[PDB]
């Protein structure tokens, strides 16, 4: 099964949100055979990217598997996995590198402040409200 | 197992992806009021200090 | 045979119609519930959409 799973992420296909669907399935496997950080692991490995990857995910150009770091659903699955898993300090590594891709919306700086309250931060929570107000001004 | 290891804030368990604002937005699980939830309130208060004293006046 | 007198092409264009018109509908429902569509759209955009639109 991991080297079926292996060989369909090494299979070029036209949707990255089957690539990721693929992935998250591979995760919710190992999470079910007791591998939770072997599952979190292979979510890191498949959001794997330079500091400054700028690949937009819309371009047809590209393979799905180099336009993968710029998923929302596979960034959300990794975050869930890891929280529930880690301690704070890998949730805000995470929340660092997802706002380094700039693929997080208001309702993740909203569930970043929400997480910050939670692990009794308020000035972290204050924090998160400034980006999100300095990544998106007028509207959003 | 699956769904017992995950905080289920921005991830839809239902719909397999990500949760949207437009059908269920955050502002309703706060537990005080908010800036759409204030000014509203008070403006009802001084419209009826203001229809009381109209009254007192007449 | 009625799967080869339809065209892929065809489908997907009405794939993307009827995808219009839901949207549409949406916003004709939102639109009359006295509710502001453009911020139930803007609860969940992405930053770089942001500055595109900016
Ligand atoms: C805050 N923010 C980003 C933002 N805030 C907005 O208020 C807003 C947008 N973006 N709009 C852009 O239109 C695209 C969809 O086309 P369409 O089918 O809707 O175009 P039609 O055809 O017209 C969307 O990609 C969106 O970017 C449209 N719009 C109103």
């Amino acid at each position: 099964a991991r080297i079926i799973m292996e060989k369909a992420v090494k299979v070029p296909f036209k949707s990255v949100n089957e690539l990721a669907d693929m992935w998250i399935e591979w995760a919710e496997m190992e999470l079910r055979n007791k591998n939770f950080d072997e599952a979190v692991r292979i979510m890191a490995k498949a959001t794997q990217a330079p500091k400054r990857s700028t690949v937009d995910y819309f371009d047809e150009s590209l393979s799905p598997q180099q336009r993968v770091h710029k998923s929302w659903k596979l960034w959300s699955f990794y975050v869930d996995l890891v929280e529930s898993t880690s301690s704070l300090e890998e949730t805000r590594k995470i929340y660092e590198r997802i706002f380094e891709l700039r693929i997080a919306t208001p309702q993740t700086v909203v569930n970043y402040a929400n997480l910050l309250e939670e692990h009794h931060y308020y000035e972290e929570s204050f924090k998160i409200y400034e980006r999100g107000l300095d990544l998106f001004s007028y509207p959003v | 197992p699956v769904l017992q290891h995950l905080s289920l804030r921005n991830y839809d368990p239902v719909t397999r992806g990500p949760k949207l604002g437009f059908e269920a937005p955050p502002t309703e699980n706060l537990n005080t009021l908010t800036l759409e939830e204030k000014a509203a309130a008070l403006e009802a208060e001084a419209r009826r200090k203001a229809q009381e004293e109209q009254e007192a006046a007449a | 045979s009625q799967r080869l007198a339809t065209d892929p092409s065809q489908l997907t264009a009405l794939s993307r119609k009827h995808a219009i018109a839901a949207h549409k509908l949406l916003k004709a429902e939102i639109e009359d519930a006295g509710g502001d569509f453009e911020r139930k759209r803007a609860w969940d955009w992405t930053v770089e959409e942001a500055e595109r639109w900016d």
